[PDB]
RNA sequence: GCCAGUGGCGAAGGCGCCCGGCUGGAACGGGUCCGACGGUGAGGGACGAAGGCCAGGGGAGCGAACCGGAUUAGAUACCCGGGUAGUCCUGGCUGUAAAGGAUGCGGGCUAGGUGUCGGGCGAGCUUCGAGCUCGCCCGGUGCCGAAGGGAAGCCGUUAAGCCCG
RNA sequence: CCGGAGUGUAAAAAGCUCCGGGAAUAAGGGCUGGGCAAGGCCGGUGGCAGCCGCCGCGGUAAUACCGGCGGCCCGAGUGGUGGCCGCUAUUAUUGGGCCUAAAGCGUCCGUAGCCGGGCCCGUAAGUCCCUGGCGAAAUCCCACGGCUCAACCGUGGGGCUUGCU
C-alpha cells in the first residue's frame, strides 16, 4: 500500500495497522466473490 | 470574437472605502453631479492621461516623442496645462482641474448661473452657447479657447438683460474657485 | 558538479560583503571574471582586483570598498534585443538606473547603459547593484 | 517644545543635553548607538509627533491567560507615531486597559522611532522630488514578506491599510507592494513595513544617485 | 535543491512538469474533464424547472434548532429529483402539489450548500410563473 | 544638510538605531573610529585612516 | 593568502650519498618506492606512510 | 556476554568469539599516470530487515494459532503452565517497514570552539613499546555556538543559509 | 410631457429648427452585527418562525428574523443564480514548497534527456545590429477633423498578428 503518517496518528482515529488489516479482508472478499464466485 | 464597445469610466475595486466615500462626497456637492458615474469618467480622462505620461517617461524616441509633444499640446488646449509644460506636471495634476474644466463649473463661474445646479439647468434647457454653438452636455470639457466664447443663447430669455433670473444673477457677480 | 565559475564569483563576494571582508579570491579564474570585474571597478563597485597565476586556471584576488549589496549572475543567459533592458532592469534592479546588468555583446562585455548608447544588444550574464 | 520641556526632568544623559539646548535636531540624535528611553526628547524635538493626528492606533487585541478562577485579560495595542515627513516610530504597549495600553504603546513607538530615506526611483515619474522611496526594499516579520517598490507621483500607496497609516506618518506618498505571507496578522505586517523602511538606510549607494533618485533623509 | 529544469535548453521538460502538476490542480481537472456537466442533474444551467413531488422539512445541523422547509422536485430536462429550499416565512404554504416551480443555486461555497442546511443546493425563485418572494410578502397572487 | 556616518571597516554607512560605536583613533587622535555592529559582533578588525593603527 | 593559496607541496627533494659507495644522489623524501643506490643497490629510503625513513645520509643537502 | 564506546565498516538493509584463505570499498601520503573522462538520471536494472510462501533438512530455547489455570461484571487479553507453525541450514520466490537524519544527490561561499576515530607532519617524554602528551593538515563522526535562517521547535561550514545544477 | 408647422424620409416615423401650453408627466433596487458604508430606535415572534456568500443571529430586553420610522450604497437601474478571469506566489519562467504542517523513490547503478572546468585557433548554427520583402481590413493606442460634444465616423502616425523569409 501507499500509507499516510497522518493515518497513523490517532487523534481522532482508530489505529492504521488494523484499518489496513480490515480493508484487506474486504478485498479478498470481492476478489473471492469476483473470479470464482 | 469581435468589438464590443466598452465604458469608458471606471469603478473603484472597493465600493464601501470611508475615505473614498468622503473624499468624493465632498467633491459631488462643491460640483454639482448626479452620478459617482460622471466622477469617475472624469477620473479616468485622468488616469489615461497619467498612464501615457508614465510610458512615455519609460518610452524611447521617433515614437513616444510624437505622443509626448500630441499630450502636452493636448492638455495645453483643454486649459489643464500651460504652454511650458511637462510630463512631471502632467502627474501633478487632477481630477478637480478636470472638473473645473466641464461647462457647468465654467458657467457657475464666468457668473452666469450663481449655483452650479442652476448652471446644469442652464445648459441643459438650452441658454448656454461655446462659440455660437448651443451646448447641452454639462460634462462637456471647454477648450481654453472656447472658454471666453461661453455666453447665454441668443434665443434665451437670459439673454434679455431685463429678465428676471439674469437680474438675479448678476446681482450676484461672483467667481473664483467653483 | 563545478558549473559557472562566474556564478560562485558573484555569490563569494555577495556573502563576504554581507559579513563585511574586505578582499576576495575567486579560484577557477576566467576572462569573464576578469571583464566582469573590470566593469564592476569601472562602475564603482569593487575596488582592485589582480591576477595571480598558479598553474591551474589562476587566481583572483578581489580588493572590495563596500558598494555592493547583491551581486549575481543571469544564469540563462538570456538573449536580449536592445529595446528590453527596461524590463530586465525591472526585474533584476530596485531603481531605474540604480545598478548594472552585465551583458555579453559582440563588441564586447559591456553594461546595459553602454549597450543602449551603442544600440546593441546580446545575452545578459550578471546584475550588481 | 516648551510646554513639555518646562514639566520635564531628564533622567538620561541625552535628556539632560536636550533640556540644556544640546542635540537641538534628531538628526543629531540618532545614528550614534544612543539609547532613547524618553518620548519626551522625542516630544521635544519632533513635537508634532504629540498630535492625535500624526498618532495612528493600528490594531486593539483582547488576549486572553488562563488561571484557576478564570480567564485573565490584557490588551495589546500596536500604535505607530510619526512626522509626515521622514520619520517614524511603531510600538506595542500592554495594559488591563485600552487607554493604558494606547498610552503606553505611543510612549514606545516613541522610543523606537526611525529615520528614513525618501525620494523617486521609479522608471516612470523620476521627478527627483521625495514622494515615494528611492529604491525597491525588503522587510520582514513572522512569515510576513513585505517588498515595497517606488511608485510614479499620484499614484497613492498600494498597500493594506497598515502599511498606508504608517507609510504616510512616514511621508510616503506613493509606492507599489508585493507582499508574501500572512498580513492578517496586523504586528507583523506592521513591522515587515516598518523593517522595510529602515532597510532604506541599510542599501548602499553611488555619489550621484542622491541627486538623480532626490534623496532625503529627513525633513525636506 | 534547486528546481527541476532551469537551463536554457530545457523548456519541454518544465512545460511537461507543470503540465502534470496542474493534473492535481483539481480545479483544472473538472474544467477540463467536465465532470461537473455529468454529474449535474442541471446540465450546465444556472436554473431549471420542475414539478413538486412532495413538501418536507429538514432539521439544521447541530447547534441551531429549526425545521428547513423545501419540496421534492421532479426536472423535466432530464426527470430527476432534487431537493430544493423554499426561502421566506410562508412559502411552503403558497407552493402546492404537483405545481411548477422553478429552481435556481442556493449559493452556497463550491455551488454547494449553504448555512445550516446540510445537503440542499437549490433554491426555489418562481411557482407557476410568479416570484415566491411577491407571493410571500403578499402581492402577486398565485395563478392556481 | 548633514552627512551619515560610515564605518571605517566595512564602508557601509551606519543606520539609525545601529548598535554602532564612535571613538578617536588610540594612538592618532584627530579620527573618528566609526564601528558598524556587525563588524563590532564579529570582531572585524579596523584600521585608522589617518595613522595604520588597526585595533578589533 | 596562507595554506590553501597556490597549494605548496610538503615533500621535499633531497640529496643523499650512500655509505658504501658515496655517490651523491637525489632522491624523494615521501617515496613510494624502496629506493636504491644507481651503483650499489643499497637502500637509501625506505617506504612508509608518509616520510621515508632516510638511511645512508650523513652528508645530506636538501632543495 | 563483559571489553563495546554519541566507537568503527558499509549504498542502504545491515555487520561483533578466535584462526586461516579468497575478496570489495574508503581515508591518508603522493612534483606518479590519464587528460574533462564529469553531475543528475525519465524509463530500466541490482541489492534489499522482520515476516510469509515452495521444496528439502533440522528442531535446544523462545514461541503466533491452539490448549489449560487464574483475573474480571465480562476477559476471545494483559499474568501463569504448556504448545504448532516459525525462528536455524540449503536453494528459490516475495520485495514490503517509524526501510527515519521523518532531512535526494553533486559543487562553491558564509566565525569558530571543544571532543573523538583514522592517516600524516612537527615537537616533547619515555619502562625505548604498533607507547604517552602537545600542536598542525587532511578526512570522518558528535556536542556547543555568534552572525544568519526559520512559524517556531530548532538548524547553524556534517545548514533547515546564499549561489550553481 | 402635450399639441402644431417646416425640414427630414424611397415614403413615413424619429431627429433637427420654430410656435403654443404648462413644475407639470417622470425613482427605484438592495443593504442596514462584522467582513462592509450605514440604527444602543420602536412594535411583533420567542430554538418556533425565520435569516445566514463566511463568521454566525434567534430558546421574553433580538441593533442579526418580520414590520414601521430612519439611515447607507448605487441609481434608470439595482439584486439573485451559473460561468470565466482576478483574488491565488492555491500551479509558482518571472515566482511556491517537500525535518516536525501535503510532499525526498528503501538504497544504489546507469540509458535517453538536461547541466557541464580553463586557454588558443577556426566556423559563424543559435544570439545581436542594419537592411529588403511579407504577416489583409476591421479591432488596439495617439493626435487632428465631421455628426451639439461624446459614443460613432474619417485623415494620418504607431502598434498587433507566434512570425516567416
Ligand atoms: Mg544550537
Ligand atoms: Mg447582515
Ligand atoms: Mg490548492
Ligand atoms: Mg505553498
Ligand atoms: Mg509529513
Ligand atoms: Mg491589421
Ligand atoms: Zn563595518
Ligand atoms: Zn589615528
Ligand atoms: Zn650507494
Amino acid at each position: 500500500m501507499k500509507r499516510r503518517p497522518r493515518k497513523w496518528k490517532k487523534k481522532g482515529r482508530m489505529r492504521w495497522k488494523w484499518i489496513k488489516k480490515r480493508i484487506r479482508r474486504l478485498k479478498k472478499q470481492r476478489r473471492k466473490e469476483r473470479g470464482l464466485i | 470574437d469581435p468589438k464590443r464597445q466598452r465604458k469608458k469610466y471606471e469603478t473603484p475595486s472597493h465600493p464601501w472605502i470611508k475615505e473614498r466615500l468622503d473624499r468624493e462626497r465632498v467633491i459631488m456637492r462643491k460640483y454639482a453631479l448626479k452620478n459617482k458615474k460622471e466622477l469617475w469618467r472624469h477620473e479616468t480622462q485622468l488616469k489615461e492621461f497619467r498612464r501615457r505620461a508614465r510610458r512615455l517617461l519609460a518610452a524611447r524616441g521617433k515614437q513616444a516623442e510624437v505622443e509626448r509633444v500630441q499630450l502636452l499640446q493636448r492638455l495645453n488646449r483643454l486649459g489643464l496645462l500651460p504652454a511650458d509644460a511637462v510630463l512631471d506636471d502632467v502627474l501633478s495634476l487632477t481630477v478637480e482641474d478636470v472638473l473645473d474644466r466641464r461647462l457647468q463649473t465654467i458657467v457657475y463661474k464666468k457668473g452666469l448661473a450663481r449655483t452650479p445646479r442652476q448652471a446644469r439647468q442652464l445648459i441643459v434647457h438650452g441658454h448656454i452657447e461655446v462659440n455660437g454653438q448651443i451646448i447641452r452636455s454639462p460634462g462637456y470639457l471647454v477648450l481654453k479657447a472656447e472658454e471666453d466664447t461661453i455666453t447665454y443663447s441668443k434665443t434665451s430669455p437670459f439673454a434679455r438683460e431685463s429678465h428676471p433670473e439674469r437680474m438675479v444673477i448678476e446681482q450676484a457677480k461672483q467667481g473664483g474657485e467653483a | 558538479t563545478l558549473l559557472d565559475p562566474l556564478a560562485n564569483a558573484l555569490s563569494h563576494i555577495t556573502n563576504s560583503e554581507r559579513v563585511g571582508k574586505k578582499e576576495v579570491y575567486l579560484k577557477p579564474a576566467s576572462k569573464l571574471m576578469g571583464e566582469v570585474l573590470r566593469v564592476m571597478q569601472e562602475n564603482g563597485y569593487i575596488g582592485e582586483f589582480e591576477f595571480i597565476d598558479d598553474g591551474r586556471a589562476g587566481i583572483y584576488r578581489v580588493q572590495l570598498i563596500g558598494k555592493i549589496n547583491k551581486a549575481g549572475a543571469i544564469k540563462p543567459r538570456f538573449p536580449v534585443k536592445a529595446r528590453e533592458y527596461e524590463a530586465w532592469e525591472k526585474r533584476f534592479l530596485p531603481a531605474f538606473e540604480f545598478g548594472i546588468l552585465i551583458v555579453s555583446t559582440s563588441q564586447g562585455v559591456m553594461t546595459h547603459k553602454e549597450a543602449i548608447e551603442k544600440g546593441i544588444g546580446g545575452r545578459l550574464i550578471a546584475y550588481v547593484y | 517644545s516648551q510646554r513639555v520641556l518646562e514639566e520635564w526632568e531628564p533622567r538620561t544623559k541625552l535628556g539632560q543635553l536636550v533640556k540644556a539646548g544640546q542635540i537641538t535636531d534628531i538628526h543629531e540624535i540618532f545614528r550614534k548607538g544612543y539609547q532613547i528611553k524618553e518620548p519626551e526628547i522625542v516630544d521635544v524635538l519632533l513635537p508634532e509627533v504629540n498630535m492625535r493626528e500624526n498618532q495612528e492606533v493600528l490594531d486593539i487585541a483582547l488576549t486572553v491567560r488562563m488561571t484557576d478562577s478564570g480567564r485573565r485579560i490584557r490588551f495589546r495595542v500596536l500604535a505607530a507615531v510619526g512626522n509626515r515627513d521622514g520619520y517614524v516610530g511603531l510600538g506595542i504597549g500592554h495594559g488591563r486597559e485600552v487607554g493604558i495600553a494606547i498610552r503606553k504603546a505611543i510612549n514606545y513607538a516613541k522610543m523606537n522611532i526611525i529615520e528614513i530615506k525618501r525620494g523617486c526611483g521609479s522608471w516612470e515619474c523620476r521627478c527627483r522630488r521625495p514622494h515615494s522611496i528611492p529604491f525597491a526594499v525588503e522587510g520582514k516579520e513572522g512569515s510576513v514578506r513585505v517588498k515595497l517598490m517606488p511608485g510614479p507621483r499620484g499614484l497613492g500607496l498600494v498597500i493594506g491599510d497598515v502599511g498606508k497609516k504608517i507609510l504616510s506618518l512616514a511621508g510616503v506618498q506613493d509606492v507599489w507592494s508585493q507582499s508574501l505571507g500572512e498580513t492578517r496578522t496586523t504586528v507583523n505586517f506592521a513591522k515587515a513595513v516598518f523593517n522595510a523602511l529602515y532597510n532604506t538606510n541599510r542599501v548602499a549607494i553611488q555619489p550621484g544617485m542622491e541627486e538623480k533618485y532626490g534623496i532625503v533623509v529627513g525633513r525636506e | 535543491g534547486k528546481k527541476a529544469p532551469y537551463g536554457e535548453f530545457a523548456g519541454r521538460k518544465l512545460k511537461l512538469k507543470r503540465k502534470k502538476f496542474r493534473w492535481s490542480d483539481i480545479r483544472y481537472k473538472r474544467r477540463v474533464l467536465r465532470l461537473k456537466e455529468k454529474s449535474d442533474p442541471l446540465e450546465g444551467a444556472p436554473q431549471a424547472k420542475g414539478i413538486v413531488l412532495e413538501k418536507i422539512a429538514v432539521e439544521a445541523k447541530q447547534p441551531n434548532s429549526a425545521m428547513r422547509k423545501a419540496v421534492r422536485v421532479q426536472l423535466i430536462k432530464n426527470g430527476k429529483v432534487v431537493t430544493a429550499f423554499t426561502p421566506g416565512d410562508g412559502a411552503i404554504n403558497h407552493i402546492d402539489e404537483h405545481d411548477e416551480v422553478i429552481i435556481e443555486g442556493i449559493g452556497g461555497p463550491k455551488g454547494g450548500s449553504m448555512g445550516d442546511i446540510p445537503g440542499i443546493r437549490y433554491k426555489v425563485v418562481k411557482v407557476n410563473r410568479v416570484s415566491l418572494k411577491e407571493l410571500v410578502k403578499g402581492r402577486k397572487e398565485k395563478p392556481r | 544638510k548633514f552627512e551619515v556616518p560610515v564605518c571605517t571597516s566595512c564602508g557601509k554607512e551606519i543606520t539609525p538605531r545601529e548598535h554602532a560605536t564612535h571613538f578617536v583613533c588610540p594612538n592618532c587622535g584627530e579620527a573618528i573610529i566609526w564601528r558598524c555592529e556587525s563588524c563590532r559582533v564579529l570582531s572585524v578588525p579596523y584600521k585608522c585612516p589617518k595613522c595604520g593603527w588597526e585595533g578589533p | 593568502l596562507p595554506k590553501n593559496l597556490i597549494p605548496m607541496p610538503k615533500s621535499r627533494f633531497l640529496r643523499v650519498k650512500c655509505i658504501d659507495c658515496g655517490n651523491e644522489q637525489i632522491v624523494f623524501s615521501n617515496p613510494s618506492t624502496t629506493v636504491r643506490c644507481l651503483v650499489c643497490g643499497a637502500t637509501l629510503v625506505e617506504p612508509t606512510g608518509g616520510k621515508g625513513i632516510l638511511k645512508a645520509k650523513v652528508l645530506e643537502v636538501l632543495e
